[PDB]
């Protein structure tokens, strides 16, 4: 769906008056059903096929020739924008197949090693799509955790490319390779803020140890 | 179909009337007591749902499709 | 359900199978399944059933086989206590 309109905030409304809380749940329980059902239908298709679909796609993301490798990686990017509706299961399945650490090692060794000046511009788009998939993972709470649980910052920081002082005749190709790393490293800082809502309503026993940073 | 329609509307009128008397009574008792699973949540959920339903029932009546007053 | 001795037998195998499962449970997620209402209510129905039939037969059974079932009951009461401790190790 297209975005909803922004909800203007009448900042001056500070005084006493009581009644118009109790009607505000009502009509949201419609539009949150109506956007809910289509996304839940997609989620209730993916979450029956998951173990086979993400398994085939994560195989193809490393088994495919150049151009279709990018198509499989961008299919994975589009699915991770929806995996929240399954419950981060595709993301968790990728770690439960080592795909994140294997794609980090596939990235550093082939595009951030000493031969970076010699990278084929066709496979620089395979690098950009691999980095855009790491950027799509760091856009999630559990995804920042899973990137640190594969030493992402330290495993890029050990790679020969970052020791290089650039000079003019190739400076644009250095920026094309440095920019996605700085986007990924900035993205890892983002989620580390949501610690402040610990209202102790004990009465509903529910252990899933999701790692609040 | 017109019997069934009359019988829906007559039963909706009766439930809104009974709900209007209960909202008057509970609106007294929710002043008086505040100055000196929780099955309460079932009454609150049916109180929202049977407002939301009556609102959606009336929008689906009034918002070519001939307004049922025409028919 | 047709014979006391057979119901005592298969309910004993079921609780020793649950004793195996309590030695394989590791994760917080598994502790969340073993504290589920459906598993807990089966364990409490199985204990109540065995404890009823045991006290129906505590007048005909011999004084070793009675002790063999009394030592089992204290395990089943501990197994239900573990399904409950794994339930309330969830609020902390």
């Amino acid at each position: 769906t297209t975005p909803t309109t922004p909800s203007l905030s009448p900042l001056s409304t500070s005084i006493n008056n009581v009644v118009e809380m109790n009607n505000k749940s009502k009509n949201k329980n419609n539009q949150d059903k109506e956007q809910g059902y289509g996304n839940l239908n997609i989620g209730l298709i993916i979450s029956k096929i998951e173990d086979k679909f993400i398994r085939i796609l994560s195989s193809d993301c490393n088994s495919f020739s150049r151009g279709w490798r990018i198509t499989a990686i961008s299919c994975m990017q589009s699915i991770l924008s929806i995996d929240n509706l399954c419950g981060h299961r595709s993301l968790m399945f990728l770690q439960n197949k080592g795909f994140i650490i294997n794609m980090i090692n596939d990235t550093c060794s082939k595009y951030l090693s000493d031969n970076w000046e010699n990278i084929d511009p066709k496979d620089l788009h395979v690098y950009k799509s691999q980095m855009s998939l790491l950027l799509k993972i760091s856009q999630q709470m559990d995804g920042v955790h899973l990137l640190m649980n594969n030493n992402v910052i330290g495993s890029f920081v050990k790679s020969p490319f970052l020791n290089y002082i650039p000079t003019d005749k190739i400076f644009g190709k250095f920026i094309e390779i440095l920019l996605p790393i700085l986007q990924l490293f900035a993205s890892l800082c983002c989620y580390c803020n949501n610690t402040s809502k610990n209202n102790g309503n004990i009465n509903n026993n529910n252990n899933v140890g999701g790692t609040v940073l | 179909s017109l019997k069934f329609s009359k019988s829906i509307l007559s039963t909706i009128y009766l439930s809104i009337v009974l709900k209007r008397s209960n909202k008057i009574n509970n609106n007294n008792q929710n002043n008086d007591n505040n100055n000196e699973i929780n099955d309460n949540n079932i009454e609150n959920y049916e109180n929202e749902y049977s407002n939301n339903l009556v609102e959606q029932f009336l929008t689906t009546f009034f918002i070519d499709y001939n307004n049922l007053f025409i028919v | 359900k047709e014979e006391d001795e057979s119901l005592i037998y298969i309910t004993s195998v079921y609780f020793y199978l649950v004793e195996s499962l309590i030695n394989t449970i590791q994760t917080a997620t598994e502790r969340r399944l073993f504290s589920s209402k459906q598993i807990l209510q089966s364990l409490e129905n199985r204990e109540s059933t065995f404890k009823s039939i045991f006290n129906r037969q505590r007048s005909s059974l011999n004084q070793e086989t009675i002790k063999k079932l009394e030592q089992l009951l204290i395990k089943f009461e501990k197994i239900i206590s573990i399904s409950k401790s794994f339930k309330d190790f969830r609020g902390y």
